[PDB]
Order: C-alpha cells, then sequence, then structure tokens
RNA sequence: GAGCAGAGUGGCGCAGGAGCGUGCUGGGCCCAUAACCCAGAGGCGAUGGAUCGAAACCAUCCUCUGCUACCA
RNA sequence: AGCAUG
RNA sequence: CAAAGUUUCCCUCAGGAUAGCUGGCGCUCUCCGCAGUUUUAUCCGGUAAAGCGAAUGAUUAGAGGUCUUGGGGCCGAAACGAUCUCAACCUAUUCUCAAACUUUAAAUGGGUAAGAAGCCCGGCUCGCUGGUGUGGAGCCGGGCGUGGAAUGCGAGUGCCUAG
RNA sequence: CAGGGAGGACAGAAACCUCCCGUGGAGCAGAAGGGCAAAAGCUCGCUUGAUCUUGAUUUUCAGUACGAAUACAGACCGUGAA
RNA sequence: GUCUACGGCCAUACCACCCUGAACGCGCCCGAUCUCGUCUGAUCUCGGAAGCUAAGCAGGGUCGGGCCUGGUUAGUACUUGGAUGGGAGACCGCCUGGGAAUACCGGGUGCUGUAGGCUU
C-alpha cells in the first residue's frame, strides 16, 4: 500500500457561540484559550436577528483550529468524554465528521468559578498528503478523484484507529 | 398654430449641388498638435544642423 | 428628441464579443505605430480611457502623432454638406492596423522586381490589373452520359 | 432533488481564462504593467530579470518581451555552481546571491562590458547602484520580475537581485526588503546582510543544532556531512565561490547526443480503430445478451 | 363592450407583449390550450388534423376560445367523450390599446391596454387534432364548423405525420421497431447513435 | 377623467431603534343594577423595493372622501 | 363634597 | 443665371441673427487632378431573418424518477417499515413568443487604398531615446517613368451678395 | 462573491464553525446600459494627483461659448522592491 | 521522443471519469534556528533531502458533454432595383441581382517562439 494515501487530522476546529458580546463571550475564549494553548479570535454576526438578540457586525461567538499533536490529544480528550460512541450521521460525505459537548469539565480541566461553564462544538477534517496543492499559491490545483476521501473511508478510518462504535440513526 | 418640428428632406440635393468636397491637401503639414518634448528636440537638431554642413559637401 | 449623450446608442457597439470578455491580450499593446501609417478605429468596451467617439468607431485614419500610450490620428468625418479632416486622440487598445495599405504595398515591390526583372532580357511585361476579363472559347466534353432532364416537380402543401 | 450547475447551458456559456492563469504560471495584471514598451520609445527592448525559485534550483533569466514570445538573452542556473565549487544548499540566500551575480557576469561577458562596470567585487552588504560611466557605453539597465512570489523582506528574488547588482546591472531598487532592515525600527545595517549572503545563519543553525542533538543535526544535514562542508568553512568557499564566478563568467553548452528515437508515450488511436473497437464492444454484449 | 374584430384584425403595430414595460393588461380569455384524452399513448392516435392559415392577421383570445369550444362539443357529440385529442397551438401574447374617449381629443393619445390577440402568419397552424384513424369525416366537420368563428380565410389539412410528432406516419412504426423511437406519452423521443454506448445497451436490455 | 386626502385593538382617533378615552372580561362595595375601586385580554389595506432595522420612506394597485371638467 | 334606580 | 420653407441661438413659435441653397465680379493654371459610378483588396455594424433541445424574461402539455419536504389517509403506540397517492422538486422531452431579449446573422449600405507627395541607396544633425552612430525624427546628394484598375470630365481659388 | 449541498451542544426554517460545487447568476452611492474575478469587488497599510501652470484636441456645434472629457508637456508630491 | 523557465494566439487547449509514466525535471514531502507571517509554520517566508508517484502534472481512452470546421435545412427565409402585375383588401406572384439560421448528419480534440535539459 503507497504510503502517501494515508489518513491523517488535517484540523481540529473548536468553537463555542454565546450569543451575544462582553464579559460572558471573553470567559468562553478564556475556557477554549486555556483548553487548546493558544490565543482565539472572535466572530461578528453578519446580519441583525430582533427574535436571537444580535446584531450586525456583534461579536458573539470564539472559534480557534489546533493542529498537530495537540489537535489528536484534545481529539482524544474528547472522544474520551462521549466514550468513543458517534452516530452514522455524524460523518460528512466530504470525509469530515464532528460532535458536542454540553459541559467542558468533562474534558478534564480544573474548574474555577469565575470563567463557569460552557458547551464546546468539535469538528475534524481528514487529510491525505497532497492535499496542500489545493490551498496553495503559485500552481494550484485539484486534488485528484481517487484521492479523495470518502464517508465510508472516514468512517473505516474512525473505528480502526481510536478502536470506536459507530451506531446507526 | 403647431408647425413642422425637424427634416432633413431637401438637405442631400442642396449639399450636391456644390458637391461634397474632400478636405484640401498640402505635401507639408502643420506641426502643430505634436509632442513638445519631441517638438522640441527636432528643432534643435535642424537648428545645429549648419554645423556637418562641410563634411556634407565632401 | 435624443438626447446628446457621450456614449448613446453605444450598447452594441461598445460591447465585447460572445465569450471573449476580460483580460486584453498583450499584442495589442506591443504592437508598433510609426508616424504615417493606416489606421483602422475599433472602439473596445474593457478600456475607458482614450475612447474614441462612436462617430470614428468603423473608420479609418492616419497617424501623426505618437504618445505615450496613444497615438494622434487624423480622421475625415463628414458634417451636412462638407467633410473636416479633423485630428483626434487615440489610445492603443482602440487600435488596429490595416491589411489594404500592406496589400498595394507588396504589389509596388513585386512591380518594382518585375520591372528590374524582364527589361535586360527587351521582354514586355503587363504591370496594370485588368477587370475580369470576358471568358474565352472553350469545348464542354459530354464523353458518353448525356445531360439528363429536368422538369418542375408537382406542387403538393408539405406542411 | 438539487437543481445541476455544470449542465450544457454552462459548459456552451463557459469562457476560460488565459492558458497561463489556467496552469497558474503567470499573473497578467502584473505582466502588462511590466513588459509593456512605450510607445514613442519605437520597439526599443524592454528588459526583465525573472528570478524563479525551484524546489530544487534557482532559475535567473534575462529577457524582453516581443510578439512571437518572450525572447531570453541570457541564463545562468543554479544547479551549475558546482562546476564553480559550491556542492550543497543550491536553494539558500547565498546560492541566490550568487547565480545572481553569474547571471549579471554572463551578461556583461557576452555584451563586452565586463572589464567597464566591475560592480561590488568585495561585497559590504549595504546599498549599492552602478553608475554609468561617460564616454564608456552605458550600463545595462533592468527591471525584476517577482513573479507571484511574496515580496516580503528577506526574499531570495531579493538576494538574486542583489547579486545581480553587485555583478554590475543598474537595477531600480530599494534596500527595504534585503534581510536585515529592521521594520519596527526603520535602518537598515548591513553586517547581517553579509553573514545572510555568505551562508552565516545556515552555519550558525549548524552549530546549535549540532550542539543540541546529533540525530536531528544528522537529519537536517546529510548531504552537508557527504560532501564534508563544516560552519568553518562556509564563508571561505562562498568568497571562492564569487571569485571564480567573476573570473570564469562564460557558459559552455553540453554537447548534443545522438538519439534512439524511442518512443515512451502512446500515439493517438485512429478513426477506424476506434469504430471496429465500438463494433467489437457492441458485438460482444450481443454474444453474450444471447448467450 | 370591445370593439368588433375589424378594428384589430391586421398586423399594424410592433409586437408588443405584457413585460415589465406593459402592465395592468387583462388575462386572456383562453386558458385552457389542451383537452380530450391527453392522457393516451402516441400509438393509438395515428390520424393528425390541422386548420392552417391562410393569411397574415390578428385572432383574439375570445375567437379562439370560441373555436376550441366549438371543436370540442362536436367531437364529444361525434367521436366520444374520450376518443380525440385538441390542442390550440397559438397563445395570445400580443397585446392591444384602446384609446378611451369621453374631451381631450389626441393630446396625450396613447392607448390602454384592452385584450390579448395573436398574430398569425401564412401556413402557420392555428388547432390540431390527434384522433383514431377512422374518424378521418369527423375531424374534417369539426375544423369545418370551428373555422366560421375565425376572420380570414383558413384551409383544413390532413398532416403526413404520425399524430403529434414530426415522423412520419408509413416510417413510423418501422422506426419505433429499430429502436431508434422511445414512445414518452404523447410524444416520442429519438435515439441518436452519438451517445455513450451505455445508454445504448441499456436500452437494447 | 386629472389633482388631492384618508384606511391602524369591537367603534372614533394619536403615532426610523404600538397606544389613548370608550367598549369587553374577572374580582370588589351594594339586597341587586348602573356609578365607583382593583386588574387583564384583544391588532398598522395588499404587493414589491431603498434601508443594519419601517406601521412611518419610495412605486404600483383595492376601496372611500372631497375640488375642478370654462368660454362660445 | 359626592349619594340615580327597583 | 436661378432658389428656400432646413441647422444653432434669441421672453422666440405671424419676427430676427447664423450656416445652408443663389447671383455677380474676378483671379491662378490647363488646352496632372476630380467623381451622388463600378472593380479589386481591406476593415466597420446588430436591422430583416432566425433561436428558445443556448443566457434573460414569458409559456402549454403529458412522461421517468426520488425521499427532499407537505398532505389525504390505512396497516401499526410506532418506526426514512410499508401501500396507494395528490403535490410540489429533479431529469430528458414538447407547444407558443419578445420595440426596450439573444448564441447566430444577411440584402442595401459606411470608411480606407489602388504611387512621383512613390520606392531604393549614401552621408550629416539631435539638448529626445538609448547595453550598442541602438531607435525615431529632421536635413543634404544620387538613381529608377510601362503617371501602375474601368469609365467619364478642364480644374482650382478669393471677395461681395439678394430671396 | 450570489446561491446550493453535506455535517456540528443548546441552535430551530433562520445565530456561529468546517468541507465541497459555484463564469458572476453578487458587488461596484443613485436610473438604465456597458465594463470588471490572483479585479474595477471585499479587507488591511500609507496617504492627499480632489495641488501649481501654458498650450493642443473631442463632444453639442455655427465647427461659437459654458459644461464634461482625452492625449501630452513643465514643477512639487503620494504609493510600491520595482 | 519529452520536460522545465518566460511567453504568443487564448476550449481543436475546457469539464467528468479511467489507464500509463524510462531518465531528467517539476512536484508532493521533512523541520522553524535564522528572515518573515499567522488563532493555527495550514497559506506565506525560511532551512533541507528520509520517502513517494498516491495527488498535481504529461501522454492516451470514452459510439462522453462542450468547443472548432463541414453537409443538410436551401436557393428556403429575407432582401437591392422594375412593371398601367394580380387582389376589395390582407397580402401574393413574376423580372433583375444578392443570399442566411436551429433541429438533423459527419470529421477533428492545441499549434508554436526564445533559453536550458533528459532520452550512455
Ligand atoms: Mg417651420
Ligand atoms: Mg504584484
Ligand atoms: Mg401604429
Ligand atoms: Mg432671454
Ligand atoms: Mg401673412
Ligand atoms: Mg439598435
Ligand atoms: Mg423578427
Ligand atoms: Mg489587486
Ligand atoms: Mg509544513
Ligand atoms: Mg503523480
Ligand atoms: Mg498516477
Ligand atoms: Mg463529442
Ligand atoms: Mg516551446
Ligand atoms: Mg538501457
Amino acid at each position: 500500500e503507497n504510503p502517501m494515501r494515508e489518513l491523517r487530522i488535517r484540523k481540529l476546529c473548536l468553537n463555542i457561540c454565546v450569543g451575544e458580546s462582553g464579559d460572558r463571550l471573553t470567559r468562553a475564549a478564556k475556557v477554549l484559550e486555556q483548553l487548546t494553548g493558544q490565543t482565539p479570535v472572535f466572530s461578528k454576526a453578519r446580519y441583525t436577528v430582533r427574535s436571537f438578540g444580535i446584531r450586525r457586525n456583534e461579536k458573539i461567538a470564539v472559534h480557534c483550529t489546533v493542529r498537530g499533536a495537540k489537535a489528536e490529544e484534545i481529539l482524544e480528550k474528547g472522544l474520551k468524554v462521549r466514550e468513543y460512541e458517534l452516530r452514522k450521521n455524524n460523518f460528512s460525505d466530504t470525509g469530515n465528521f464532528g460532535f458536542g459537548i454540553q459541559e467542558h469539565i468533562d474534558l478534564g480541566i480544573k474548574y474555577d468559578p469565575s470563567i463557569g461553564i460552557y458547551g464546546l462544538d468539535f469538528y475534524v477534517v481528514l487529510g491525505r498528503p497532497g492535499f496542500s496543492i489545493a490551498d496553495k499559491k503559485r500552481r494550484t490545483g485539484c486534488i485528484g478523484a481517487k484521492h479523495r476521501i470518502s464517508k465510508e473511508e472516514a468512517m473505516r478510518w474512525f473505528q480502526q484507529k481510536y478502536d470506536g462504535i459507530i451506531l446507526p440513526g | 398654430a403647431k408647425s413642422k418640428n425637424h427634416t432633413t428632406h431637401n438637405q442631400s440635393r442642396k449639399w450636391h449641388r456644390n458637391g461634397i468636397k474632400k478636405p484640401r491637401s498640402q505635401r507639408y503639414e502643420s506641426l502643430k498638435g505634436v509632442d513638445p518634448k519631441f517638438l522640441r528636440n527636432m528643432r534643435f537638431a535642424k537648428k545645429h544642423n549648419k554645423k556637418g554642413l562641410k563634411k556634407m559637401q565632401a | 428628441t435624443n438626447t446628446k449623450g457621450k456614449r448613446r446608442g453605444t450598447r452594441y457597439m461598445f460591447s465585447r464579443p460572445f465569450r471573449k470578455h476580460g483580460v486584453v491580450p498583450l499584442a495589442t499593446y506591443m504592437r508598433i505605430y510609426k508616424k504615417g501609417d493606416i489606421v483602422d478605429i475599433k472602439g473596445m468596451g474593457t478600456v475607458q480611457k482614450g475612447m474614441p467617439h462612436k462617430c470614428y468607431h468603423g473608420k479609418t485614419g492616419r497617424v501623426y502623432n505618437v504618445t505615450q500610450h496613444a497615438v494622434g490620428i487624423v480622421v475625415n468625418k463628414q458634417v451636412k454638406g462638407k467633410i473636416l479632416a479633423k485630428r483626434i486622440n487615440v489610445r492603443i487598445e482602440h487600435i488596429k492596423h490595416s491589411k489594404s495599405r500592406d496589400s498595394f504595398l507588396k504589389r509596388v515591390k513585386e512591380n518594382d522586381q518585375k520591372k528590374k526583372e524582364a527589361k535586360e532580357k527587351g521582354t514586355w511585361v503587363q504591370l496594370k490589373r485588368q477587370p475580369a476579363p470576358p471568358r474565352e472559347a472553350h469545348f464542354v466534353r459530354t464523353n458518353g452520359k448525356e445531360p439528363e432532364l429536368l422538369e418542375p416537380i408537382p406542387y403538393e402543401f408539405m406542411a | 432533488f438539487v437543481k445541476v450547475v455544470k449542465n450544457k447551458a454552462y459548459f456552451k456559456r463557459y469562457q476560460v481564462k488565459f492558458r497561463r492563469r489556467r496552469e497558474g504560471k503567470t499573473d497578467y495584471y502584473a505582466r502588462k504593467r511590466l513588459v509593456i514598451q512605450d510607445k514613442n520609445k519605437y520597439n526599443t527592448p524592454k528588459y526583465r530579470m525573472i528570478v524563479r525559485v525551484t524546489n530544487r534550483d534557482i532559475i535567473c533569466q534575462i529577457a524582453y518581451a516581443r510578439i512571437e514570445g518572450d525572447m531570453i538573452v541570457c541564463a545562468a542556473y543554479a544547479h551549475e555552481l558546482p562546476k564553480y565549487g559550491v556542492k550543497v544548499g543550491l536553494t539558500n540566500y547565498a546560492a541566490a546571491y550568487c547565480t545572481g551575480l553569474l547571471l549579471a557576469r554572463r551578461l556583461l561577458n557576452r555584451f563586452g562590458m565586463d572589464k567597464i562596470y566591475e560592480g561590488q567585487v568585495e561585497v559590504t552588504g549595504d546599498e549599492y547602484n552602478v553608475e554609468s560611466i561617460d564616454g564608456q557605453p552605458g550600463a545595462f539597465t533592468c527591471y525584476l520580475d517577482a513573479g507571484l512570489a511574496r515580496t516580503t523582506t528577506g526574499n531570495k528574488v531579493f538576494g538574486a537581485l542583489k547579486g545581480a547588482v553587485d555583478g554590475g546591472l543598474s537595477i531600480p531598487h530599494s534596500t527595504k526588503r534585503f534581510p536585515g532592515y529592521d521594520s519596527e525600527s526603520k535602518e537598515f545595517n548591513a553586517e547581517v546582510h553579509r553573514k545572510h549572503i555568505m551562508g552565516q545563519n545556515v552555519a550558525d543553525y549548524m552549530r546549535y543544532l549540532m550542539e543540541e542533538d546529533e540525530d536531528a543535526y544528522k537529519k537536517q544535514f546529510s548531504q552537508y556531512i557527504k560532501n564534508n562542508v563544516t560552519p568553518d568553512m562556509m564563508e571561505e568557499m562562498y568568497k571562492k565561490a564569487h571569485a571564480a564566478i567573476r573570473e570564469n563568467p562564460v557558459y559552455e553548452k553540453k554537447p548534443k547526443r545522438e538519439v534512439k528515437k524511442k518512443r515512451w508515450n502512446r500515439p493517438k488511436m485512429s478513426l477506424a480503430q476506434k469504430k471496429d473497437r465500438v463494433a467489437q464492444k457492441k458485438a460482444s454484449f450481443l454474444r453474450a445478451q444471447e448467450r | 363592450g370591445r370593439r368588433p374584430a375589424r378594428c384589430y384584425r391586421y398586423c399594424k403595430n410592433k409586437p408588443y407583449p405584457k413585460s415589465r414595460f406593459c402592465r395592468g393588461v387583462p388575462d386572456a380569455k383562453i386558458r385552457i390550450f389542451d383537452l380530450g384524452r391527453k392522457k393516451a399513448k402516441v400509438d393509438e392516435f395515428p390520424l393528425c388534423g390541422h386548420m392552417v392559415s391562410d393569411e397574415y392577421e390578428q385572432l383574439s383570445s375570445e375567437a379562439l376560445e370560441a373555436a376550441r369550444i366549438c371543436a370540442n362539443k362536436y367531437m364529444v357529440k361525434s367521436c366520444g367523450k374520450d376518443g380525440f385529442h385538441i390542442r390550440v397551438r397559438l397563445h395570445p401574447f400580443h397585446v392591444i390599446r384602446i384609446n378611451k374617449m369621453l374631451q381631450t381629443g389626441m393630446r396625450g393619445a396613447f392607448g390602454k391596454p384592452q385584450g390579448t390577440v395573436a398574430r398569425v402568419h401564412i401556413g402557420q397552424v392555428i388547432m390540431s387534432i390527434r384522433t383514431k384513424l377512422q374518424n378521418k369525416e369527423h375531424v374534417v366537420e369539426a375544423l369545418r364548423r370551428a373555422k366560421f368563428k375565425f376572420p380570414g380565410r383558413q384551409k383544413i389539412h390532413i398532416s403526413k405525420k404520425w399524430g403529434f410528432t414530426k415522423f412520419n406516419a408509413d416510417e413510423f412504426e418501422d422506426m419505433v421497431a429499430e429502436k431508434r423511437l422511445i414512445p414518452d406519452g404523447c410524444g416520442v423521443k429519438y435515439i441518436p447513435n452519438r451517445g455513450p454506448l451505455d445508454k445504448w445497451r441499456a436500452l437494447h436490455s
């Protein structure tokens, strides 16, 4: 088997959408900063929804992306929290999957009352060597048709690497 | 008291009664409207042309 | 009364041909234009600078002044009962060379060549162009098979 | 379902970019702004210094644009530096400087202005620009073609530019993107540029890495160890390379070789061939259907 | 209370459709163009009959609806309730304008939309009937009765094609047997020899 | 026909970041009803568009109300 | 100071 | 000899100025040049026509699909488990259109050229441009007449000027 | 870019995150038309060529003027490695 | 035969899927000390050479979609000039010249300039 077809985690994307701006949003940013080990960035609201209580250009969410050994260890913590239990539909047809967590203390981080309780949103994107030509500058190209990752391949990789279980539905 | 507004009825005959004459042409044309820098150099060249006369004649 | 706008009625005149929008090819900029050349005017909508007036579009002029990005060209314009030869400034994009003069240049070069030839030899050579001469007498061979008979078909209403 | 976007109408109204843009090779905005000669210059050539950094070498060319295609008057590659002594490191700042200098000297030797306009024999790192001397033929002038590369501070295209400037071409530039310009303070020191030209940053890396961990040192430098070049030899060997390039800048072509004319690809199939292929497929399918 | 059709029976003005410039147009009187048994396969209605126009003029939606009603009534009476098929092949898109008086005169005399008419050319089909081969005289008589509701001259002509298709009746069975034609309801689909042969083998298996 | 004004809680009305007096419902005082007192519920004529956001802005319509349609 | 009715 | 009710401006529309159409007086040449014409080359265009199995905007009709949603339901607590379905949706087709739509695209037509003011050599000037008496332009000297499509015809130019 | 598809705790028809398709189906102050995709759009950094001056030309046209525009030339500047 | 650097004409070069790639090369690929830039060395910049044709890329293929060029549609539609032609008209025919476009049916699927390589 060719070595350059091995699946790998390009990056793990974490975000918390608190839905408003100010001290709670800063607290959530501190949550995921202490979780990962890098300063996050704030996302703004693009429209204005009176029922949701968000206005245009209002900072309502915070997100970060982790790559490498830190990504794999944080994903391991998240899947340990979710006891390696994913549905069949949790996997995107393009080769990715993700899940959420309703309480972030379960990850194994100390609670400090000046921060509180927040829920996370995990989303990993699987890779394959040579994917960087799609986003490189000088001679950009596609990534081929055989070289692409499918839902079945992502599921099989998950269940053989994290020796997990996939429940239908 | 309305009257006619616009017309070009008899105009072609009025024009070809004396004929449609093409613009008059001459061998040499005026040097107006051309680049001032290029004119300045041309004038300098004409002014100093005199000093190669002996070599030209020889 | 219509308006006196500078681009009135140019909707299709200054529009790009089908599947030919976008970046301008570089050979047009890379052409060189001496003074006295004959030039065909054609406006191109991609570039809005140095655009000729719509009355000169489709006309042919003569270069008299070459500049950084444009050329001064003398064109003939007919107004009422007189023709004025007036000077305009047109950018290089709206300009192409004319092959009408190139044909005559090739012919004159060949004419001088054919004059210097067949002159030491003493023979006479035609140089002028004569109009399409009437067909000379010729035979038509019906070798075997005979011309088939053609008669009009009966009418019927196809549709 | 979902409405298909790429259908017959889409394909028959599609309009493709230029071939070079499709392959990603060129940037036509800068191309037009950089290669076009002014009209009253009347086909006077306008020159470019192309600097392209590849994964394994550096390409430097001097060219001017013509309608039939770009005409290249001189070319100097980094892979011919082993002739002059540089064995390894053919894609660093020092190699970029050396190949630029080689291109400049080769062009000067071609044009016969190589004795005049010696440039910087002893590199000092700071700004220099050749000044055309009166009486003698004027200095050669060209411009930098950076391509699609990000022209940020400390770039090998600017290293090649400095090499060519020391060689003796009059390329307009500023000492703001040379490695050594400190943005937060807005001055430029030349000794750091000299270190980058001579490979002292690479040498310091080797010292540091072999001091910390020999496994990582060997992994990061294996052909270096093979060509037994140490951190204490790089300044001397790069100076020798500069001197050799300034000595013998001419290029001698590799001799042409006989060909046995062996095709490695597949020729295009013919009309009757594919028609009878379709006929065979139909016959076989009908035979199986009957069977 | 509309003007006699002789006021609007000639193709005098440029084609003038209901668009974002012409608004406020009342809807046409004819809203159904296909009727009879239109769920019938192409196999069972071979005979076709047309009402070919003989003048370049305009036909009103009211006239089109009246002729449609007359033809349907006679066909129902004669060929049974669902033994035929009628297709009106004219759609009124040209809208006519009326300058309503009562005293401004001809000052600002541009009319408002009144109704819609259809511009027709020489040899352009107005109506078509698709039915059994035995009902030829019934079709001819139905078209003859529908003729009187239209101004100008028209003529009844029996088409050489098969049903409401563009393929000749004599060769229709040959071609459908030889598998160039795939029936697809009212009409038929012509199968060329230029696609991928996967479709060819799918048809042949 | 042209100009013009006006459509909003059951009825009459106010009005760029849905309400009034009256009506209605529940409970109080009274032998009981109204009056009086305490609470509550109830909805921008239609369409499209400018706008971060409109019942309010801009056009077209569905009604209704008023003013002119003179001179011989 | 307001206080109608059966 | 011989017209005009046309262009632009004016508190102008029953009037003026202005250009156009006209006449008169001449003068510079003649006894190459010009043309309400064609031919040969070369460009220009978006009308007629045509098209909607191509974009935009209208538009009739049946077909094949699917779970993508909603419903009539029924079997079932139920269940994307399932039945007919009506539907929208997707896919090939089909009928009819567009002064303010278009991939196409005429006929008639609008510029330019058909040489002596043209070519081919030699040299000088330049403060412009310049890797390079490089590029371009201007100047002096010389050499080549089969006046390089058809047809027709004497041309040019200046004042004054009425209606 | 408009939009569409498949996923992710609250989160939903609509909040934010990720991948894929996406010839412009978006946007470029305003009416319409034309033009535009490593841009003419979106986001950043620096700035004031929206500055001083003589001529030539185009548009309406009488080949008058205003307005608007084009190609230069001479200063002094901005920006970019150029 | 074939590639790389810069290009010209900008689909005969595009798009979808499949097969093959000797050597060079182009690549993917290994790390952040230095220059440089990010929430993230993923992009960009930099220092390399353990591995690989899996991907880009090149050549070929599909009774492929598209594109290009032909035939048919068709001397049909339309149209210059003409008649004391027809017809109540709407319109039509003839004379004199020019002359298209879908559906349908074939064929083809990048040429090429400058400089530098590989094919001992
Ligand atoms: Mg008048
Ligand atoms: Mg750039
Ligand atoms: Mg009319
Ligand atoms: Mg006044
Ligand atoms: Mg009078
Ligand atoms: Mg038009
Ligand atoms: Mg038409
Ligand atoms: Mg840009
Ligand atoms: Mg990396
Ligand atoms: Mg590969
Ligand atoms: Mg492969
Ligand atoms: Mg094909
Ligand atoms: Mg080549
Ligand atoms: Mg061998």
